[PDB]
C-alpha cells in the first residue's frame, strides 16, 4: 500500500454542490474533502503524464483503488455515539429493547474532530469519554474578492464574490495500485492542484500502511464498523455485503449515523455536474452482532464507489 | 519595469513655519502628535494628506 | 515547475480584508490560523495578471523575441482568430498569453485552466523600530520553519524574552535589543541568522532587492513566535483619514475612520506554482510548463508592483524578485 | 508591547492603591500624589528625565539610593507625595514588578539617576519613554482611585 | 392493546435551509407542519384528537381549520405542527397505521408536484411548451419527491409486563409491571427506537441523473437539468433560477396555501422586515410613496402591481442603478432620504429553543398555548412569525425589535414553566441559506454550549464581511434598555474602541479602576458629570453581571461587542 501525503502550500476549497459562477451567485463554501476529489486529482495527473491506461476517461472509477482518505494537522470525525455532556464528550454504548439494539437518550451530537489515538482507543472500546480542548474544530478563512475593469480599475458591475476556505494542514491518502506506477510518476511531481480556485498542495509519497490498518483486535460477535470515509449504498446491502466478506451473519445491527453526505461533483470528461448520490456520512458507526465471533478486521471496504475512496470503515469493538 | 507608471515626478518641500501632519490625539504628554513611519521613527506627510492638499488647491 | 516571488515593500501596503475580525475600519489581510499579515494569492494573482496584460497589448512581452499577440491568436486559433481579438478589444476577453498563464477571462472560463496557480505571499520578515540600527529585520522560529517547508516541499528555540539579533541591533555590551519600547535579551547564536540569509539568497540572489544580502544580516532579528505575532498585529501602521467639506473647511458628516497598512520594508514570499499551459493548439515558444516559467521570471524579476489599495495616495509599491 | 502595557498597569494599579490605603483619611496626601503625577510628564518633557529625578531629589542626603527614601517618615502632605510618587518611578525604572515577572526593570536594581549618569545616550531615552509610560498609567488609576 | 406510537418526519432543518427567499424559509417550515398533520389525520381518524399525547391537537389551527372546518384567520400562517408526535393506538391497527401514514405524505407531496407542474408552465416560471408537462412528471423527478421525507414510525405495547430493572438496565439506563407503569422512561427508550428506524429508512434514495442542479438547495437535479446546458437551463427559468422538484412545490406552495385559504404572508420578502425599522416605510408611503409608484410605472410597467412596487428592494436607490426614468426616480430617492433618513437594509434572524401520561397531555397543553398562542400576540405584525412548535421558534424581525421579542418570549416561557436563543442581524442581500445556517450555529454551537446554557448570542454579519459575535443573559436585555447608557450613546464608537482595543493590556486585579477610567474620559455641567458618571459605572457594573465570559476582562470584551452591534451606525439607521 502506497501512503500519499499532501500539504497545502495554503488555502483549500471543496466547495459544496451549489453555483458559482462570475456575475450571479457569487458565495463558495467548502466542505471537508470527499475522497473523490482527492481520486480526480490523482487521475489527473496521470491524465496530464500520459497514463490514460489507469486514469478511467469518462469511467466512474480509475483502475486504481484509493483505500480512504483522512485529514490531518491525523484526525478524525466524532463517532456519532460520542455526545457532548457539560465539559466532556462522552461514548454512548448500545442497549436492547424489543430485542433491539438501540442508542440510550443521553443528548445531542455536537461535531467535531479527535486525533488518530482517540480513535484507536474508542474503536479498542477502551474509551470513555473526551475533555472538550481535545475536540478539535477545522478552521476557516473566508475572503471576500472582486473583479476589477481593465483600464479603469474599479468593481466591474456584480462582479464581487465570497469563499470560505478551509485551513487544513495535511490530507492522507492510501492507494492500492495493480501496478500502474503511481508511486513512480507522483514522486517526479512536488505539487498538483487540489480542489477549487487552483489551489496546490505539495505531494509526498511512501511505500507504507499506516498502523491503524494493521491492528488486531481479536474475534468477537459485537463488532463495530466506524466509516471514515463516506459510505454509498443501502444500508441493507451493505449489511449483507458484510456478511459475505466475513463470512457469517448477522443477528442484529444498529446505524447510528446523522445527514446524509451529498455527493455529485464535476465531470471534467464531459464538462457538466455529476450525478447526485447519496452517502452515510464520515463518524457514523455500524454497531453489529454477528450470530457466530468474527475476527475484527482492522479496516474493511463496503459499498459502491470503493476505488474513489468510499467506505472505508475501521473495525473495532463494544460490549 | 514599472510600466504602471509612464513618467514621474519629484515634489520638493521646504517649511517656512512650523508643520503639523497630525494623526489624532493620543493619551500621552505629547497629546497631538505629528506624522511619523512607525517603524524609522522618521516624521512624514501620508500621501493621503498631501493628496488632498493638491487637489483643492488644484 | 515553480517560480518563488520574493515581495519587498517600499511604501506601507494595504491589502484590504473585509471578513477580518478587527477594531479597525479597514484591516488588512490576515491568516487565519497565525494571524500573520498576508496577499491573498488571488489579490496577488490579479496584480501580475493586470501588469501581463498592459505589456501584452503594449508588444513589451519578451518569449527573447517579441511577442506579437495579434499574430500569435491567428497561428493559433486560425478561423476563430478575428473574433477572438475582438473580444479582447470589447475587454470580453485577454490577450492570447494572459489567458494562457493566467486563464480565460470569466467569459471564457469554461475553455481551459490557467497555467499558473498563485499562493498565498507569506510575512518573513517584518520591520521593528529599533534603538539601534534604526529597525531591525524580524522574523520567528514558526516562520522560519514555514519557509523551509514550503522551499524543501517545492524543490530553533526561543523564550519570550530572548532574540537571537545581528550585531548592528546589539547594545554595546549589555548584550540586549530594544525594539520598540521593551526589552529582550540576546541568546548566543552562530549559525541560524547565518543559515536564513543563505536560504534568501538561494532564492533570491546575491542582492537584496537593491543591497548587499551581508547588510542584512546585520539587522535582522529573530524573536519567539508570541512576540513576533504581537508585533504584526499591534505594530502596523493605524492610521486615521478624514474628509474635508470644503464649504465649511471642516472635516464632514461621516468623513473620519481608520485604516491599516503593512509597513515599508517587509519582506513576503509567495510560491508560483506552474502547471503545463491547458489551451489547445499552443504556439511553440510557450507549449510547456518551463517556457511559461521562463517568460514569468523574465517578465516580473526586479519589476515594481502596485499591491492593494490607495494607489494614488502612494501605497502598496513592491519591489519583485522572481 | 503590549505585555509590557499589562505590566505598567499592574505596577500602576499597585502603588496608587498603596497610596489610597496608607492615607485613605487623608485626602490632601492623595490629591497632592495625584497633582504630581499629572505634572511629572510635564516635567520631564521640559527639562528630561535627570533634571525631574533631581527635582524630586530636592524635595526629600547621602547618597542617592531611591531604596533609602521613606515617604512616611515626612512632615507634610507636599513631602510625603513627592517622596512615593519619586520612588515608585524610581523602582518601576530599576525593580519592575519584581525578578518573578516579565519586566524587572530597566537599570538592573541601580538608580535611575546615577544610571542615566553611567550609561549611553540610548539607554536614557528608553528610560525616559518607560518613565512617561509608567506615569502615564499612575494618571489613570489616580484620577480614578483618589 | 393501547399502543404508544411515535412518529417522526426528516429533515427539518435542511429542507428548511434551502431557502433563496423570505417565502422559501415560510413554505419549508408550514410544508412540514402540513405533513405532521396529513399523519395525525390517519390517527385522529381512528382514536380521536385525545389520543394524541403530543402535540396538543384541540388548540392548533392546522386542527381548527382542515379538520373541524372552523373558519380560522391569518393564524394558520403560522407553522405550529413540530416534527414529531407521540399517541395512543390499538396495537392490532399500529402496522396499518405505519403504512397509511407514509402512503398520505408520498401521495400529498406527488399530488403538490403535478399541480406545481401545471402552475409552473402556465405563470411562466417556466419558459416551456405546455407539451414539455409530461417530461417535467417522469420518473426521475418523482423519485425525488417520492424518496425526500423519511417518515419513522414506531412503537411499543403499554400492556405488556416486564421486570422494569432488567428493562431499563438493558436500555442503558411487584418488579413485574405494565410497561405503562415507566412511562416516562418509556418514552426516551421509545425515542430510541424511532432513532434506530430513522436511520434504517433515510438512507435509501435512488442516485439521480447527471445534469445541473436546483440553484436553491444545490443538491437535486434540477428540471430540465439532464437536458441543457448551465447557460440555456438558466434562461429556461424565471430569474435564472433553476428548480429541483422539491423547490418547486416550494415556489408553488404560497399559491396552494393562499387557494385553500385565503390567507397569504403578511411580509413577502426579508426587506418587507426590515423596512419595519422605526416605520421607515410606513413613513415613506405616507410622503412619497404615491409619487414613487408613478415613476417606477414610467419606467416599467413590470415594476408595479396591485398599486405597488412588485419588490421592495425598489425603496434602494441602489436597486434601480443596478435611462433619463431611472435618473428621476434615484434622485427623488435620495432626496426623501436626506429628510427622512436611509432605509434600513439590515435585518435580524431569530432562532429559539428549549433546554402518567395525563400528565404529559397537560404539558402538551402548555407547550400548545405558549408557542400557538403566546409567541404569536408578542410577535404580533412586528415582523414575521414563522415557526412556533413548543420550545422553538423562529422568526423574521426588523433589527429594533430582535431583542425585545426575543426577551418577551423567553419570559412568557419562564411564565408558563428556560430558552437560549440566537439572533443573526444580516443585510438583506446576505444569501438566505447562510444566514440561517449562521443562526441556528449562534443558538447550537454558541449559546447551548455555555455552562448552564439560557444564552441569547447575537451575532452581526456585516454586507462588508466582518462577524461580532456577543454571548448574554437574558437579563442583560432589561438592564441595557431601562439604562441612561443606552440613552446616552443614541443621544460612542470612540468609547467602544478605546475599551475593545485595550482591554487586553488591563490588568487582571484592576479591571473595575480601569472601567472608572474609562467612564470618566468619556462620559461628561460639573453636577451632571458626576452623575452620569457614577449611575452609568454602575450600569456597566450591572451589565458584566449578565455577560457571558471566562473571566471578566472576556465580560467586558462581550459587553462592548454589544454595545457595538446595537450602535452600528449602518445597521440601525
Ligand atoms: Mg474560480
Ligand atoms: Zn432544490
Amino acid at each position: 500500500m502506497i501512503e500519499v501525503t499532501f500539504t497545502p502550500y495554503d488555502v483549500l476549497l471543496f466547495r459544496e454542490s451549489r453555483p458559482f459562477d462570475a456575475g450571479s451567485e457569487s458565495v463558495a463554501r467548502s466542505i471537508i474533502p470527499l475522497p473523490q476529489t482527492v481520486a480526480g486529482a490523482i487521475r489527473t495527473l496521470l491524465f496530464y503524464k500520459g497514463l490514460k491506461n489507469c486514469v478511467g476517461v469518462g469511467e466512474e472509477e480509475p483502475e486504481f483503488t484509493l483505500v480512504g482518505i483522512a485529514i490531518g494537522t491525523r484526525i478524525y470525525p466524532l463517532p456519532f455515539n460520542i455526545i457532548k455532556s457539560e465539559k466532556f464528550y462522552k461514548v454512548v454504548n448500545p442497549g436492547r429493547f424489543l430485542g433491539k439494539l438501540i442508542l440510550p437518550p443521553k443528548g445531542k451530537y455536537k461535531s467535531g474532530y479527535v486525533t488518530e489515538s482517540i480513535l484507536e482507543k474508542y474503536l479498542k472500546g477502551e474509551l470513555k469519554e473526551v475533555e472538550e480542548n481535545k475536540v478539535i474544530r477545522i478552521e476557516k478563512e473566508k475572503r471576500i474578492g472582486i473583479k476589477l475593469s481593465r483600464e479603469k480599475k474599479v468593481v466591474e458591475e456584480g462582479m464581487l464574490y465570497t469563499v470560505e476556505f478551509l485551513r487544513i494542514e495535511k490530507i492522507y491518502a492510501w492507494i492500492e495500485d495493480p501496478g500502474c506506477g503511481i508511486k513512480d510518476i507522483l514522486s517526479s511531481y512536488e505539487f498538483l492542484t487540489l480542489g477549487g480556485e487552483s489551489r496546490v498542495a505539495f505531494v509526498e509519497v511512501d511505500d507504507k500502511t499506516p498502523d491503524i490498518f494493521n491492528r488486531e483486535l481479536g474475534s468477537t460477535k459485537k463488532a463495530l464498523f466506524y466509516f471514515s470515509t463516506p459510505t454509498i449504498g443501502k444500508v441493507g446491502e451493505i449489511v449483507q455485503e458484510l456478511e459475505k466478506r466475513l463470512n457469517a451473519k448477522i443477528d442484529d445491527y444498529l446505524l447510528v449515523s446523522s445527514r446524509p453526505t451529498a455527493i455529485s461533483g464535476w465531470d471534467m470528461h464531459e464538462k457538466k455536474p455529476k450525478g447526485t448520490k447519496f452517502a452515510i456520512p464520515p463518524g457514523s458507526v455500524l454497531f453489529v452482532e454477528f450470530k457466530e465471533e468474527v475476527e475484527v478486521p482492522p479496516y474493511i471496504k463496503l459499498g459502491k464507489l470503493k476505488k474513489l475512496g468510499y467506505g472505508l470503515a475501521l473495525g473495532g469493538i463494544w460490549e | 519595469m514599472f510600466d504602471m507608471f509612464e513618467k514621474a515626478v519629484v515634489f520638493g518641500l521646504y517649511s517656512i513655519t512650523p508643520v503639523h501632519a497630525g494623526s489624532g490625539a493620543e493619551l500621552s504628554v505629547i497629546d497631538l502628535p505629528i506624522q511619523r513611519e512607525r517603524h524609522t521613527g522618521f516624521p512624514v506627510i501620508w500621501g493621503q494628506s498631501l493628496k488632498g492638499v493638491l487637489r483643492s488647491r488644484f | 515547475k515553480a517560480v518563488v516571488f520574493g515581495l519587498y515593500s517600499i511604501t506601507p501596503v494595504h491589502a484590504g480584508s473585509g471578513a477580518e475580525l478587527s477594531v479597525i475600519d479597514l484591516p488588512i489581510q490576515r491568516e487565519r490560523h497565525t494571524g500573520f499579515p498576508v496577499i491573498w494569492g488571488q489579490s496577488l494573482k490579479g496584480v501580475l495578471r493586470s501588469r501581463f496584460r498592459q505589456l501584452e497589448l503594449d508588444e513589451k512581452i519578451e518569449v527573447s523575441q517579441k511577442w506579437k499577440w495579434k499574430e500569435k491568436t491567428k497561428e493559433v486559433l486560425k478561423e476563430k482568430a478575428d473574433e477572438f481579438i475582438k473580444k479582447v478589444e470589447e475587454r470580453k476577453r485577454d490577450p492570447l498569453l494572459t489567458e494562457i498563464v493566467f486563464g480565460p477571462a470569466t467569459d471564457g472560463a469554461s475553455e481551459h485552466a490557467g497555467a499558473v496557480s498563485v499562493g498565498d505571499a507569506k510575512i518573513l520578515l517584518f520591520p521593528v523600530r529599533s534603538a539601534k540600527g534604526v529597525f531591525a529585520f524580524v522574523t520567528s522560529p514558526i516562520v522560519i520553519q514555514r519557509l523551509k517547508e514550503d522551499f524543501e516541499l517545492v524543490s530553533v528555540e526561543l523564550s519570550n524574552n530572548e532574540t537571537i539579533a545581528g550585531n548592528a541591533l546589539i547594545l554595546n555590551g549589555e548584550n540586549k535589543v530594544i525594539l520598540e519600547d521593551i526589552v529582550l535579551k540576546v541568546k548566543s547564536d552562530s549559525n541560524v541568522i547565518e543559515n536564513l540569509v543563505e536560504v534568501l539568497k538561494t532564492l533570491f540572489g546575491d542582492n537584496f532587492f537593491g543591497k548587499p544580502i551581508e547588510s542584512i544580516k546585520e539587522r535582522i532579528a529573530i524573536v519567539s513566535d508570541d512576540v513576533f505575532k504581537s508585533f504584526t498585529r499591534f505594530s502596523t501602521e493605524i492610521v486615521a483619514r478624514v474628509r474635508i467639506d470644503a464649504e465649511k473647511g471642516t472635516v464632514a458628516r461621516g468623513g473620519l475612520w481608520y485604516e491599516e497598512f503593512l509597513p515599508s520594508d517587509t519582506l513576503m514570499y509567495s510560491l508560483i506554482a506552474v502547471g503545463s499551459p491547458k489551451k489547445e493548439n499552443l504556439p511553440k515558444e510557450v507549449d510547456n510548463t518551463q517556457k511559461i516559467v521562463n517568460v514569468l521570471k523574465v517578465t516580473f524579476n526586479n519589476a515594481f508592483l502596485q499591491i492593494g489599495g490607495d494607489e494614488t495616495v502612494g501605497k502598496g509599491f513592491v519591489k519583485v524578485r522572481a | 508591547i503590549r505585555e509590557i502595557e499589562q505590566e505598567r498597569a499592574s505596577f500602576a494599579f499597585k502603588v496608587v492603591s498603596d497610596i489610597k490605603d496608607k492615607y485613605s483619611q487623608n485626602k490632601k496626601v492623595q490629591g497632592k500624589y495625584s497633582s504630581y503625577a499629572e505634572k511629572a510628564p510635564t516635567i520631564i518633557l521640559n527639562n528630561g528625565l535627570g533634571a525631574t529625578l533631581a527635582f524630586f531629589l530636592s524635595k526629600l542626603i547621602d547618597d542617592v539610593d531611591y531604596k533609602s527614601i521613606n515617604p512616611e517618615s515626612f512632615g507634610n502632605a507636599e513631602n510625603i507625595a513627592y517622596a512615593f510618587l519619586y520612588k515608585h518611578l524610581s523602582t518601576w525604572l530599576a525593580e519592575g514588578n519584581g525578578k518573578d515577572s516579565a519586566f524587572s526593570g530597566l537599570t538592573n536594581g541601580e538608580d535611575p539617576l546615577k544610571y542615566i549618569m553611567e550609561k549611553t545616550a540610548i539607554d536614557v531615552a528608553i528610560s525616559t519613554e518607560e518613565a512617561l509610560s509608567i506615569l502615564n498609567w499612575i494618571k489613570k488609576f489616580a484620577k480614578a482611585m483618589l | 392493546d393501547p399502543t404508544l406510537l411515535r412518529i417522526k418526519i426528516v429533515p427539518v432543518q435542511p429542507f428548511i435551509a434551502n431557502s433563496r427567499k423570505q417565502l422559501d424559509l415560510w413554505a419549508s417550515s408550514h410544508l412540514l407542519s402540513m405533513l405532521m398533520y396529513k399523519a395525525l389525520e390517519v390517527i385522529v381518524d381512528k382514536f380521536g384528537p385525545e389520543h394524541v399525547i403530543y402535540p396538543s391537537l384541540r388548540d392548533q389551527p392546522f386542527f381548527l381549520k382542515f379538520y373541524l372546518g372552523e373558519n380560522i384567520g391569518d393564524e394558520i400562517l403560522v407553522a405550529n405542527l413540530p416534527n414529531k408526535a407521540l399517541a395512543i393506538v390499538s396495537g392490532k391497527e399500529a402496522e396499518k397505521i405505519e403504512e397509511e401514514i407514509k402512503k398520505r405524505i408520498r401521495d400529498f407531496l406527488l399530488q403538490l408536484y403535478r399541480e406545481a407542474v401545471d402552475w409552473a408552465v402556465e405563470n411562466g416560471v417556466v419558459k416551456v411548451d405546455r407539451s414539455e408537462k409530461d417530461s417535467m412528471l417522469k420518473e426521475a423527478y418523482l423519485k425525488i419527491v417520492r424518496e425526500y421525507f423519511t417518515v419513522s414510525i414506531t412503537w411499543v405495547s403499554l400492556s405488556e409486563k416486564e421486570d422494569i430493572y432488567q428493562v431499563t438496565e438493558n436500555a442503558g439506563l411487584s418488579r413485574v409491571l405494565e410497561r405503562i407503569a415507566i412511562y416516562p422512561l418509556l418514552v426516551k427508550i421509545l425515542d430510541s427506537l424511532g432513532e434506530r428506524k430513522v436511520t434504517e429508512e433515510r438512507f435509501e434514495k435512488s442516485e439521480q441523473l447527471k445534469g445541473w442542479k436546483c440553484h436553491v438547495c444545490g443538491e437535486n437535479l434540477a428540471i430540465f437539468g439532464d437536458m441543457y446546458d448551465h447557460d440555456n437551463l438558466k434562461s429556461l427559468w424565471l430569474d435564472e433560477e433553476p428548480l429541483c422538484p422539491m423547490c418547486l412545490i416550494k415556489r408553488y406552495y404560497p399559491v396552494w396555501i393562499r387557494s385553500k385559504t385565503g390567507q397569504k404572508i403578511r411580509f413577502e420578502s426579508v426587506v418587507d422586515v426590515a423596512l419595519l425599522y422605526k416605520n421607515w416605510r410606513k413613513i415613506f408611503d405616507e410622503k412619497y410613496g404615491k409619487d414613487l409608484v408613478s415613476k417606477a410605472r414610467e419606467v416599467s410597467e413590470d415594476f408595479v402591481k396591485d398599486n405597488m412596487l412588485v419588490d421592495s428592494d425598489l425603496y434602494y436607490s441602489s436597486t434601480w442603478e443596478s435611462e433619463e426614468k431611472v435618473k428621476e426616480v434615484v434622485d427623488f430617492l435620495n432626496a426623501a432620504y436626506k429628510e427622512i433618513g436611509n432605509p434600513p437594509k439590515y435585518y435580524a434572524i431569530l432562532v429559539m429553543d428549549g433546554d402518567t401520561p395525563q400528565v404529559h397531555v397537560a404539558i402538551s397543553q402548555a407547550l400548545a398555548n405558549f408557542s400557538i398562542r403566546e409567541v404569536r400576540s408578542v410577535v404580533k405584525d412586528e415582523g414575521l412569525l414563522i415557526y412556533a412548535g413548543g420550545d422553538d421558534v423562529l422568526a423574521i424581525l426588523p433589527v429594533d425589535k430582535a431583542l425585545e421579542v426575543a426577551y418577551k418570549i423567553r419570559k412568557e416561557f419562564g411564565k408558563s414553566f428556560k430558552l437560549s436563543a440566537g439572533i443573526l442581524i444580516v443585510h438583506y442581500k446576505h444569501p438566505l441559506y447562510d444566514a440561517l445556517e449562521k443562526a441556528r450555529d449562534l443558538l447550537n454551537n454558541k449559546a447551548k454550549n455555555v455552562p448552564g446554557k439560557d444564552t441569547l448570542a447575537i451575532g452581526l454579519l456585516k454586507r462588508s464581511g466582518s462577524y461580532y459575535i456577543s454571548l448574554v443573559g437574558w437579563e442583560l436585555i432589561r438592564v441595557f434598555y431601562n439604562s441612561e447608557l443606552r440613552k446616552k450613546l443614541l443621544e460612542g464608537k470612540r468609547f467602544i474602541y478605546h475599551v475593545l482595543r485595550e482591554v487586553d493590556t488591563w490588568p487582571k486585579v484592576g479591571i473595575d479602576e480601569m472601567l472608572k477610567f474609562e467612564v470618566i474620559r468619556h462620559i461628561r455641567n460639573k453636577e451632571e458629570t458626576k452623575e452620569l458618571r457614577e449611575k452609568i459605572y454602575g450600569e456597566i457594573k450591572d451589565l458584566l453581571e449578565h455577560v457571558r465570559g471566562n473571566n471578566e476582562v472576556e465580560k467586558v470584551r462581550g459587553l462592548f461587542t454589544f454595545l457595538k452591534i446595537i450602535t452600528d451606525a449602518e445597521v440601525f439607521p
